RNA sequence: AGCAUGCUACGUCAUUCUCCACGCGAAGCAUG
RNA sequence: UGUCAUGCUUCGCGUGGAGAAUGACGUAGCAUGCU
RNA sequence: AUUAAAGGUUACCUUCC
């Protein structure tokens, strides 16, 4: 009986961009866990395949902060009938631990077929 | 009587050395195995006979000492 | 016999195997079975009795049994579906047991089953809990796993020790025969994980999963995904397994061609020392799902966390590559015109490769700082010397610098007689005396200088498991976090003692003072600035002691070179006279006996302990049998305190020269240079620190074994039951530090774990109840942690408890306890083995010392010693303080009478007559001053 | 500066009290006379202490000075045992076998411990028992390290001549063991 | 005291006696304590260069009693090791040891050391008939408080010489410094 | 009576000895 | 040949405080001189 | 760990959360 963590991601907005001109226009969004300090992203969902940096605003003063993400994973949601063929980034350097709660608590959440 | 052994051990072992008996390496090794033995022993016997054995040891070398004199 | 016919049948299948009707409703229920459990209620890894699982075993023709069993078990429909659905997606990978899923009737009703298919009696959590929770009286897994592979015969289980380490050293033999076994299991989870990336799954992987032919079969806890895109969770597998890696030699097949044991070994070219690609490999090919990065050479790590990770990978591979590339690095320079050889780097065996960034060809002149450097190191000493092959010992021979080996002898000591007819005289030394002579100066022959330095063959390659280790550092640190730290300058540097030796070769030319007063001030920073970013090796040399005891054995000791000293004080001083200057802290170095402090030490360990029991315990081999793991962390937290005066560069390059020449190095014993394995230096500046940072390591690690191998559901405490259930994940789960909780167990650990460290000696004050239950470390924790992680078996019979807080520790530094009556209230006063004043006083170590009139200063410390003695309720013990005051008047008189005749002085100024009076020494454990 | 003032001021002072003896009457002016003998008095004491500070100053100076002088006598000479030691070290080695095999390196790092191995012209072997000796350098000539080594000299823990002929496993016992043999390689 | 200040001041003092008599001497008190502590003061000042003198001259005293005891204890130490260990010897009073000393005593002294095994090889030389008729009789051969066998017995020139012919009547015609092996019994 | 000088007594600064608290050398003993 | 730290005892030289003695400057009481 | 663990009548309930 050694089962995944039964941490619970919550959702958030936020923009990407193909290079490090990130368009901060919403186009993606987040899954953090904001236990531990502040926030911490795990994950970002968006629907185009180009994204390969991302601008988080940061709670500081006048502070932006670009975290790089990783080559895109293909998913299928249905939370109407639609086609939604998401793509799923994770933030670079992320453990497996990590990948394995976003992906249990997103396979439970949307079917991800 | 103990003690009397276990002291009249390093005294012999020290005129052994004074005599220079560390140039022989098989005869030295003996010594200090007999005298490391009576150190440790327990009983009298055992170490009255590493005794005989040790002083045979001194009086096989004939010139070094005057033992008719340190009789007197 | 009807019904169970059937079910036999429908076990057995299409596999046509014969298998024994060793299998009911229930079955072999349990002998002990090791689990790795996590839930949102508990978390462990604990050895249980599982009751249900129906076991048939399978005979071979000719109706022999072998090592094959067909595990059947009952499942609900939601999880047989479950399980049927996850396995048909794995099903086509060797590294998966066959599964039969069939549904079988029990009283009218349709009971599904799930049967894998030859499986092995143990799993590989029982060989890892076997060899880390070990009790030499409950050995019967064990036993029964090394019977069952060939291992070893039945029969030598009747040896005396064939568990202990030194005693019997044959075993480390028995266990390598475990090595393939290991090695095909850690291919096969390789595989595994290749087919559920591949298969798009997520989920734990966990030792009990897998049996010892490699083969994982618990798909319960796993989801499903995307194909293509499956996450293994790989930390408390490879992390428990880790120390079992080194001590059955997994790797040891990769020391031959095509990977094969029944090839011949490779050949390395001679002059190859770099193995960076190598170590990539060998890691991409056995752990390849690991997470965190490695860096084969931590010359370019991040942090000192990052520096024991990588260490452990590096200690692991490199006892594949052969001896002779691991050591200083060689390059020929010019000075002027001519050529010299010098060391420009170093092959550590744990640290990779490191280049000297200072490398000055075709140089003109030489000062006295190059000088010293360039006289200091081996290179030139070796290059210049005879080949040397010597067959007395194990290690390895580096060179003979002489044509003539020396063989040193020690000498019997000498008697002193008047003291000893004077004791004779007060009724000493007779039959059935409590109090006898047992130390005396033993003698040793020309072959001790060898025999001694030969016992370094205990220094064996210790993998520690990483995840547990990067935790007990932090737990440590904070022990250490009330002192003050950093480097200073040549001008605030304290000598004690400038008439020592300097080490070779600077022990031809001079002592210690001849360098220190021949270099400037601006030298001195000049060659610390230089070891801040260039290795410096040097040579240590093995001397033979002169000194009383109670043991044959040969005492050896090693005298570093001067420069290594010089460069580690202003490195290392200023921290150590914090550490001397605290009062009440853990740690009880630079705290005297005298005037009340023996009392001040006790009262403090007691603290507010709830039924408090004391215990101490002793290590075996302690300075010989250390590993190369926990003296680079014992180096890393005494490092911790540079924060503000120096980077990551040179902090690293201090380790490199401290590893350099003090952990492994070159040794001159008998005028020859041999390799040092490993282990600690009896001349480092830093020998009792870093000897109680490893006392506390262990004491840490023992607790964390203990408290974590406890079932968890029948904890009663609240409050203790969710501090294991948040270890776990400190642990294994939780990759940066969680600083909330090192101060949590910290603070846990000193309300019912108090302990007194002084160097490789300690005292513990321990709540009893606690440790009854299992919640804090006893004795077996202690003697289970030496045997996987120090690599020596600790014996119950050097080791004591006390229930009883009225008298104290039976032992702390050779002294026993006693509590007193004085000056109207009690108090602990110390008092020593009578036997050893007696022998001190008896034999000397000189033959001026045996006229008892020139030496009146030796006695009076000896009585002060022997004071507190008169105090004890054996009338033996008391006799001996006024023996040494009776003698001291007796001393005084016949010096007044040869004066009055050689001379005609009679001593005008006289106060010696306060050294044969009681008042004098009582003063000294009196709490005035 | 002290000496000739204070002789001065004190013959002035015997010479006033003389004045008293001589006479007696005016009894004032011996008043006068132990006043100034007094102040004369406190003055030389004035003078003879800074003296004798500054005497035991400039001692003290003149012996570190010594001091310095002999503590850089003795830091030549360590450095010349230094440089002698490693040019004698340097003409000990081989310049033609240590030249092939650092010249056959990638980038000139060797590591040191093949240094002796490929590059020494002598070998020592020390034996302990008569079974390591049958099984190590048995005969006149044998291989270790992929080279050929002749016997050169056996000698005794005690630094006595063994022959060849002696080594046996009848005359074994009678033998001071360890054997220390010293041999030359072939070519 | 005993010195010319003390008497100078103890005769001020004795005048200070007389201060209770004549009422202070006609009410001259204070000039004499004016000239009593002065002169105290002059004998406070000799005392002092006289208690320097006495401390150096007992550290030199003491620093050469320690000399020369150091070299007298490092240069008769051969010989006083050997009386030491043979009074040592002489009070043990051991059945074993007294016999071979005797026997050494007189000149038959071992060629090795005594063994203590049932069956072992020790050597020793008789130098004269009377101790082999002591020691030797028949076949069996007392020494060092055991019973040992004879093996063999040879002569100053190596020869084997039998045990009929060791007799007074043939007492001459060896050459008597004579070698015994033996066996233990 | 007031002011100044001389003699005789009491409170503030430099030297001579006597006891306590801190630094530098030499010897010795114990512990890890 | 004779290592690294900690503690304690004894002796010898240097810095800072307290008690006694000797040198001049100021203030209080009494007496004498000029006025 | 078996239907994570223990208990009452593997269904339900109780107990740890
Ligand atoms: N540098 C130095 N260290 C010493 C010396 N003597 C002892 N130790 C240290 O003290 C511990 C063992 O203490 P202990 O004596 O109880 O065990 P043992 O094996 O002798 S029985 C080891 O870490 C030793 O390095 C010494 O002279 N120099
Ligand atoms: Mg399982
Ligand atoms: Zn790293
Ligand atoms: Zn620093």
């Amino acid at each position: 009986n050694n089962e995944l963590s039964p941490v619970a991601l919550r959702q958030m907005s936020c923009a990407a961009g193909t290079t490090q001109t990130a368009c901060t226009d919403d186009n993606a969004l987040a899954y953090y866990n904001t236990t531990k300090g502040g926030r911490f992203v795990l994950a970002l969902l968006s629907d185009l395949q180009d994204l390969k940096w991302a601008r988080f605003p940061k709670s500081d003063g006048t502070g932006t902060i670009y975290t790089e993400l990783e080559p895109p994973c293909r998913f299928v949601t249905d939370t109407p009938k639609g086609p939604k063929v998401k793509y799923l980034y994770f933030i670079k350097g992320l453990n497996n631990l990590n990948r394995g709660m976003v992906l249990g608590s997103l396979a439970a959440t949307v079917r991800l077929q | 009587k103990m003690s009397d052994v276990k002291c009249t051990s390093v005294v012999l072992l020290s005129v052994l050395q004074q005599l220079r008996v560390e140039s022989s390496s098989k005869l030295w090794a003996q010594c200090v195995q007999l005298h490391n033995d009576i150190l440790l022993a327990k009983d009298t016997t055992e170490a009255f006979e590493k005794m005989v054995s040790l002083l045979s040891v001194l009086l096989s070398m004939q010139g070094a000492v005057d033992i008719n004199k340190l009789c007197e | 016999s009807a019904d169970a016919q059937s079910f036999l049948n429908r076990v057995c299948g299409v596999s046509a195997a014969r298998l024994t009707p060793c299998g009911t409703g229930t079955s072999t229920d349990v002998v002990y079975r090791a689990f790795d459990i996590y839930n949102d209620k508990v978390a462990g890894f604990a050895k249980f009795l599982k009751t249900n699982c129906c076991r048939f075993q399978e005979k071979d023709e000719d109706d022999n049994l072998i090592d094959s069993y067909f595990v059947v078990k009952r499942h609900t429909f939601s999880n047989y579906q479950h399980e049927e659905t996850i396995y048909n997606l794995l099903k086509d990978c060797p590294a998966v047991a066959k599964h039969d899923f069939f549904k079988f009737r029990i009283d009218g009703d349709m009971v599904p089953h799930i049967s894998r298919q030859r499986l092995t009696k143990y799993t590989m959590a029982d060989l890892v809990y076997a060899l880390r929770h070990f009790d030499e009286g409950n050995c019967d897994t064990l036993k029964e796993i090394l019977v069952t592979y060939n291992c070893c015969d039945d029969d030598y289980f009747n040896k005396k020790d064939w568990y202990d380490f030194v005693e019997n050293p044959d075993i480390l033999r028995v266990y390598a025969n475990l090595g393939e076994r290991v090695r095909q299991a850690l291919l096969k989870t390789v595989q595994f994980c290749d087919a559920m990336r591949n298969a798009g799954i997520v989920g734990v992987l966990t030792l009990d999963n897998q049996d010892l032919n490699g083969n994982w079969y618990d798909f319960g806890d796993f989801i499903q995904t995307t194909p293509g895109s499956g996450v293994p969770v790989v930390d408390s597998y490879y992390s428990l397994l880790m120390p079992i890696l080194t001590l059955t030699r997994a790797l040891t097949a990769e020391s031959h061609v095509d990977t094969d044991l029944t090839k011949p070994y490779i050949k390395w070219d001679l002059l190859k020392y770099d193995f960076t690609e190598e170590r990539l490999k060998l890691f991409d090919r056995y752990f390849k799902y690991w997470d965190q990065t490695y860096h084969p050479n931590c010359v370019n790590c991040l942090d000192d966390r990052c520096i024991l990770h990588c260490a452990n990978f590096n200690v692991l591979f490199s006892t594949v590559f052969p001896p002779t590339s691991f050591g200083p690095l060689v390059r020929k320079i010019f000075v002027d015109g001519v050529p010299f050889v010098v060391s420009t780097g170093y092959h550590f065996r744990e640290l990779g490769v490191v280049h000297n960034q200072d490398v000055n060809l075709h140089s003109s002149r030489l000062s006295f700082k190059e000088l010293l450097v360039y006289a200091a190191d081996p290179a030139m000493h070796a290059a210049s010397g005879n080949l040397l092959l010597d067959k007395r010992t194990t290690c390895f021979s580096v060179a003979a610098l002489t044509n003539n080996v020396a063989f040193q002898t020690v000498k019997p000591g000498n008697f002193n007689k008047d003291f000893y007819d004077f004791a004779v005289s007060k009724g000493f030394f007779k039959e059935g005396s409590s109090v006898e002579l047992k130390h005396f100066f033993f003698a040793q022959d020309g072959n001790a200088a060898i025999s001694d330095y030969d016992y370094y063959r205990y220094n064996l390659p210790t993998m520690c498991d990483i995840r547990q280790l990067l935790f007990v550092v932090e737990v440590v640190d904070k022990y250490f976090d009330c002192y003050d730290g950093g480097c200073i300058n040549a001008n605030q540097v304290i000598v004690n003692n400038l008439d020592k030796s300097a080490g070779f070769p600077f022990n031809k030319w001079g002592k210690a003072r001849l360098y220190y007063d021949s270099m400037s001030y601006e030298d001195q920073d000049a060659l610390f600035a230089y070891t801040k970013r260039n290795v410096i090796p040097t040579i240590t040399q093995m001397n033979l002691k002169y000194a009383i005891s109670a043991k044959n054995r040969a005492r050896t000791v090693a005298g570093v070179s001067i420069c290594s000293t010089m460069t580690n004080r202003q490195f290392h001083q200023k921290l150590l006279k914090s550490i001397a200057a605290t009062r009440g802290a853990t740690v009880v170095i630079g705290t005297s006996k005298f005037y009340g402090g023996w009392h001040n030490m006790l009262k403090t360990v007691y603290s507010d302990v709830e039924n408090p029991h004391l215990m101490g315990w002793d290590y075996p081999k302690c300075d010989r049998a250390m590993p190369n793991m926990l003296r680079i962390m014992a180096s890393l937290v005494l490092a911790r305190k540079h924060t503000t005066c120096c980077s990551l560069s040179h902090r690293f390059y201090r380790l490199a020269n401290e590893c350099a020449q003090v952990l492994s190095e070159m040794v001159m014993c008998g005028g020859s240079l041999y390799v040092k394995p490993g282990g600690t230096s009896s001349g480092d500046a830093t020998t009792a620190y870093a000897n109680s940072v490893f006392n506390i390591c262990q004491a840490v690690t023992a607790n964390v074994n203990a408290l974590l191998s406890t079932d968890g559901n029948k904890i009663a405490d609240k409050y203790v039951r969710n501090l294991q259930h948040r270890l776990y994940e400190c642990l294994y789960r939780n990759r940066d530090v969680d600083t909330d909780f090192v101060n949590e167990f910290y603070a846990y650990l000193r309300k019912h774990f108090s302990m007194m460290i002084l160097s490789d000696d300690a005292v513990v004050c321990f709540n009893s109840t606690y440790a009854s239950q299992g919640l804090v470390a006893s004795i077996k924790n202690f003697k289970s942690v030496l045997y996987y992680q120090n690599n020596v078996f600790m014996s119950e019979a050097k080791c004591w408890t006390e229930t009883d807080l009225t008298k104290g520790p039976h032992e702390f530094c050779s002294q026993h306890t006693m509590l007193v009556k004085q000056g109207d209230d009690y108090v602990y006063l110390p008092y020593p083995d009578p036997s050893r004043i007696l022998g001190a006083g008896c034999f000397v170590d000189d033959i001026v010392k045996t006229d008892g009139t020139l030496m009146i200063e030796r006695f009076v410390s000896l009585a002060i010693d022997a004071y507190p003695l008169t105090k004890h309720p054996n009338q033996e013990y008391a006799d001996v303080f006024h023996l040494y005051l009776q003698y001291i008047r007796k001393l005084h008189d016949e010096l007044t009478g040869h004066m009055l005749d050689m001379y005609s002085v009679m001593l005008t100024n006289d106060n010696t007559s306060r050294y044969w009076e009681p008042e004098f020494y009582e003063a000294m454990y009196t709490p005035h001053t | 500066f002290s000496s000739l003032p204070s002789y001065a001021a004190f013959a002035t002072a015997q010479e006033a009290y003389e004045q008293a003896v001589a006479n007696g009457d005016s009894e004032v002016v011996l008043k006068k006379l132990k006043k100034s003998l007094n102040v004369a008095k406190s003055e030389f004491d004035r003078d003879a202490a800074m003296q004798r500070k500054l005497e035991k100053m400039a001692d003290q100076a003149m012996t570190q000075m010594y001091k310095q002088a002999r503590s850089e006598d003795k830091r030549a000479k360590v450095t010349s045992a230094m440089q002698t030691m490693l040019f004698t070290m340097l003409r000990k080695l081989d310049n033609d076998a240590l030249n092939n095999i650092i010249n056959n390196a990638r980038d000139g790092c060797v590591p040191l411990n093949i240094i002796p191995l490929t590059t020494a012209a002598k070998l020592m072997v020390v034996i302990p028992d008569y079974n390591t000796y049958k099984n190590t350098c048995d005969g006149t000539t044998f291989t270790y390290a992929s080279a050929l080594w002749e016997i050169q000299q056996v000698v005794d823990a005690d630094s006595k001549i063994v022959q060849l002929s002696e080594i046996s496993m009848d005359n074994s016992p009678n033998l001071a063991w360890p054997l220390i043999v010293t041999a030359l390689r072939a070519n």
